[PDB]
């Protein structure tokens, strides 16, 4: 049982690293 | 008809399957020897892949035999044709991979071409194995609102390629989810054009590119890996733009494009004007032509609206092996604040602005609504320039009462934010 997520804000996405996903 | 049992198919090295699945048709594929790619994405040996409602090649890198089952296909009409333009894509990638390791920061390529020339497919393949060979995260920028990739339709997006794409999806993959999945999902950067096609609001489309470019820059400045990696920019066909191609100039400047790929032959006069129009900024040394790819078939409108439909469902419910559980919420008329962009058949001109929308059954039923980050009380200047949170479907506009049935991607409250209506509709 899962669900879709909201996207990150402009600044918040810029700081995001895809290593967190992996 | 076809048949509901398995069939062996030995697919020669350097050849494409080329598949056109239509309504409901389900194709299960299982490889037991060899190397096969779907736009660069390798198929894992000995497990089932399942395909629905899209046209796609399965390419044989090596010898390759597979088992397949589909009631809508038979050995009679199977189509297995040798691909020749594949090597063009190869020594174009290693061309980019040389730029990635020698230059201070990776290449930023626009893939420009005519209608159905291979842009998106070429974009996908280049992403697919910018990651495969030396573990890069190219930023993929989709600039064609009609084409849904990682999101719903009607919006431009930037998405880093973390790891492998979903081979069994026309939409490449999907956004992040609440738990953990057998495929690492992607974090997209969405902007929302909202309208049917570019020509409906020219300035607004460029305004999208403007603010998408800005954010892209801010990540590139902060993320070493994505900046070190490339940047692959997919555009719509030049039959969707101006003769002089004023839009491409704006794409090039705002997204800092330094290399251009033109899917073009050498009798096509498009190649010459590209040289004279973008040579001054990029330099002719940085503009490349690619003889149009093999197997790239024409795409009609109905198929394209079908693919858009699939994606909307896919955003809320996921795919076969994903099964997401979205949330349905009852909401008052007063609980919502909605705007809509300027059209051509609404506002005649079409400028960078949005009009407040009164709730009418003819206005909101089955409409996809873009949810921003701006307040419910913010003015239009703040909403037009605020990041998109996600999308919501409206099921029922009950007008005798002041109530609404809204489908959300997240189980929870209706985000009390400003919302923009799209021209996109979805009924189950
Ligand atoms: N080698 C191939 N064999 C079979 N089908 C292919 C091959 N390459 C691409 N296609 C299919 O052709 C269709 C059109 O290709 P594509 O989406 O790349 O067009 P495009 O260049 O993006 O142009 P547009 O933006 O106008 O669609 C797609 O559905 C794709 O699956
Ligand atoms: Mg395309």
């Amino acid at each position: 049982i899962q669900s879709r997520n909201w996207y990150l804000s402009d600044s918040q996405w810029a700081a995001f690293k895809d290593d967190e996903i992996t | 008809t076809g048949d509901n049992e398995w069939h062996k198919l030995v697919i020669p090295k350097g050849s494409d399957w080329q598949i056109d699945l239509k309504a409901e048709g389900k194709l299960i594929v299982k490889v037991n020897s060899g190397i096969v790619e779907i736009f660069g994405t390798e198929l894992a040996v000995d497990d089932e892949y399942t395909f629905q409602n899209w046209k796609f090649p399965i390419y044989a890198v090596e010898e390759t035999e597979l088992l397949w089952k589909c009631p809508d296909l038979t050995t009679n009409t199977i189509t297995v044709k040798p691909n020749h333009t594949m090597k063009y894509i190869y020594n174009l990638h290693f061309m980019l991979e040389k730029i990635r390791m020698s230059n201070f920061e990776g290449p930023r390529v626009v893939i420009v071409g005519g209608s159905q020339t291979g842009k998106t497919s070429l974009s996908r393949t280049l992403c697919s194995y910018a990651l495969k060979f030396n573990a890069y995260q190219p930023l993929y920028i989709n600039l064609d609102p009609q084409q849904p990739i990682f999101t719903v339709p009607g919006c431009i997006s930037a998405t880093p390629i973390s790891d492998i794409l979903d081979a069994q999806l026309p939409t490449w993959g999907q956004s992040l989810t609440s738990g953990a999945t057998l495929l690492h999902n992607k974090q997209p950067m969405v902007k929302n054009f909202g309208l049917e096609r570019i020509n409906e609001n020219k300035d607004l489309y460029l305004e999208c590119i403007s603010q998408l470019g800005q954010v892209v820059g801010q990540r590139l400045h902060l993320d070493p890996q994505v900046r070190r990696s490339g940047c692959i920019v997919d555009t719509p066909s030049i039959s969707q733009l101006d003769e002089n191609l004023a839009e491409l100039h704006h794409i090039i400047e705002k997204l800092n494009v330094n290399i251009m790929l033109v899917l073009c032959s050498e009798t096509d006069p498009l190649w010459e004007k590209v040289k004279k129009t973008f040579g001054p900024e990029l330099g002719n040394n940085n503009i490349f032509f690619i003889p149009k790819l093999d197997g790239v078939s024409a795409v009609d409108d109905v198929y394209k609206r079908s693919l858009q439909r699939t994606s909307i469902r896919e955003y809320f419910y996921g795919s076969l092996d994903t099964a997401l559980s979205p949330y349905a919420i009852g909401v008052d008329y007063e609980d919502l604040t909605i705007w809509k962009p300027s059209n051509v058949f609404d506002n005649e001109v079409g400028r960078v602005e949005l009009f407040p929308v009164t709730i009418t059954p003819s206005n909101l039923q089955h409409a996809i609504i873009a949810i921003t980050f701006a307040e419910r009380r913010a003015d239009q200047a703040t909403v037009i320039k605020s990041p998109i949170l996600g999308f919501a479907l409206i099921t029922e506009v009950n007008e005798k009462r002041r109530k609404l049935r809204v489908l959300l991607p997240v189980p929870g409250r209706l985000p009390s934010k400003a919302m923009i209506l799209t021209s996109y509709r979805y009924l189950e």
